[PDB]
């Protein structure tokens, strides 16, 4: 049987830098071939890069090559330069060569491309809906990639992931997280009030 | 030179009988159905060589699958169960004859078919939308405005959200929520909220002749459904919000 193991869930890379997806598998026929395939949003399965188990020539395929290591069972995924397109769920795949080729797929790790923030402005800001003046959203914009936006405790607090925007006009990118909640005690102030934020973070 | 899947949603109770179709153009005559659960990885269920089944996954019988040409394989399906709710994800590759050459016979694959299956159609509702109006802070700090749109309370957690501007959809400076975010995360039927942001330059949302609708075409029921309720019967529709620029 044919077993595949993707240890990392998550990954994070500066853009334009490369980045490692880590394999390792198990098979007990000796003739087989690793995949890679990556899934966006969409929910599509896109082919990347192949490498058979006999091949003794590393694999490269664009910006894609293939750490393949027979000895340790490691099929790795090497993302060169990295885009902000690649961010997805990428799966490592397997097959036996000798029958039907149907495919054994890993957990998958997401990948998350983050952009190279031009001039931090970290703030809190408060958006008031077109509709009804009194219910609102908080909007945590403008910071730095490093910083992790973390889920509330709370189960009545919607806390949003991190997003990236591109605004190709402004030749500008930023990161922003949304949260909202309906309990009347619920403020930007304490909206992300887990999770850690830089100290000169504006609240106007 | 790719595969074709449809519907691309779907939603059925434990009645309905409904069919995915899979169809390619580049003469492979290999064809494989998988199934994706939310957050697994996608597991094997049909191999089809030459038009005839050649791998049955242990697939429960109200799967049944059918090859009519080399084209097209079809997945027939009726009496469904609520863990049957996935993503159906088609392929085909290459399959030499024997003797042939052995090349690499990669596995191409459809968009997929996403589907939701209910123990009962009370559970489906639509979106709630709402947009949220720049804030006079941003504007003044950073000489940008980002509108905020939020779609709430809907099931099964498959929209599609876009940004409307003066009438034609527009893409840059959009951030939409790859993922939608479970409103009781305790609940097995929770319902669902996606938010998406849309950034323009101060100039442009304090232009008072600037239109900006936040756009969410949801997949529910279709026509031949029966609804059972006073609610409005939740078909495949798009909710709306709406916001105009101002002077502040
Ligand atoms: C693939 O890359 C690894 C480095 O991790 C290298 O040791 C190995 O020799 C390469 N494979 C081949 C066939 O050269
Ligand atoms: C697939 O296998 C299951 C279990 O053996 C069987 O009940 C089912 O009818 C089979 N389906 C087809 C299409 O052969």
């Amino acid at each position: 049987a044919q077993k595949i193991t993707q240890t990392q869930p998550g990954m994070f890379v500066q853009e334009k830098e490369a980045v490692t997806l880590d394999c390792t598998y198990d098979t007990s026929d000796q003739s087989y071939g690793l995949f890679w395939y990556k899934q966006p949003s969409s929910g599509e399965m896109i082919f990347l890069i192949y490498q058979g188990s006999y091949d003794e020539q590393n694999a490269t395929e664009g910006r894609y090559s293939l750490n393949f290591q027979k000895a340790r069972k490691s099929a790795n995924l090497v993302i060169s330069a990295s885009q902000l397109g690649d961010s997805a769920m990428y799966f490592c795949a397997m097959r036996r060569n000798t029958g039907r080729r149907a495919l054994t797929f890993g957990s998958g790790t997401r990948l998350q491309v983050q952009p190279n923030i031009q001039n931090p402005d970290p703030a809190v800001y408060q958006l008031r809906d077109s509709k009804s003046s009194d219910k609102f959203v908080c909007l945590f914009t403008d910071f730095d990639s490093q910083i992790n936006v973390s889920q509330s405790k709370d189960s009545d607090v919607y806390i949003t992931d991190k997003c990236v925007l591109d605004m190709r006009s402004m030749d500008f990118k930023s990161n922003s997280a949304v949260a909202w909640s309906n309990k009347s005690d619920f403020t930007c102030a304490n909206a992300f009030n887990n999770s850690i934020i830089p100290e000169d973070t504006f609240f106007p | 030179t790719e595969v074709t899947q449809t519907p691309k949603h779907l939603v059925m109770g434990m009645t309905n009988k409904k069919s995915l179709k899979c169809e390619q153009h580049m003469g492979h005559r290999a064809m494989y159905w998988y199934k994706q659960k939310a957050k697994k990885p996608p597991e094997l269920m049909f191999v089809y060589s030459y038009e005839k089944l050649s791998i049955n996954e242990s697939v429960p019988s109200r799967f049944s699958p059918e090859c009519p040409n080399s084209s097209l394989l079809n997945l027939h399906l009726h009496a469904l169960q609520p863990e049957d709710s996935a993503l159906y994800l088609c392929a085909s590759s290459h399959l030499g004859l024997a003797g042939g050459i052995d090349g690499t016979d990669t596995q191409y694959f459809g968009p997929g078919t996403r589907l939701t299956v209910l123990e009962d159609l009370k559970n489906v509702f639509p979106p709630e939308v709402a947009v949220f109006e720049p804030s006079k802070a941003e504007i003044s700090r950073t000489q940008k405005a980002t509108l905020v749109c939020l779609a709430t309370g809907f099931y099964p957690p498959h929209v599609e959200l876009s940004w409307w501007v003066n009438g034609k959809e527009v893409h840059d400076g959009v951030c939409t929520d790859p993922q939608p975010l479970k409103e009781q995360p305790a609940l097995n039927d929770s319902r669902y909220a996606l938010s998406s942001r849309l950034r323009v330059s101060a100039t442009f949302w304090q232009d008072p002749r600037n239109h900006f609708r936040c756009q969410v075409q949801f997949y529910g029921l279709s026509e031949n459904d029966e609804w059972t309720q006073d609610r409005a019967k939740p078909v495949t529709q798009i909710v709306s919000a709406e916001a105009w620029g101002r002077a502040d």
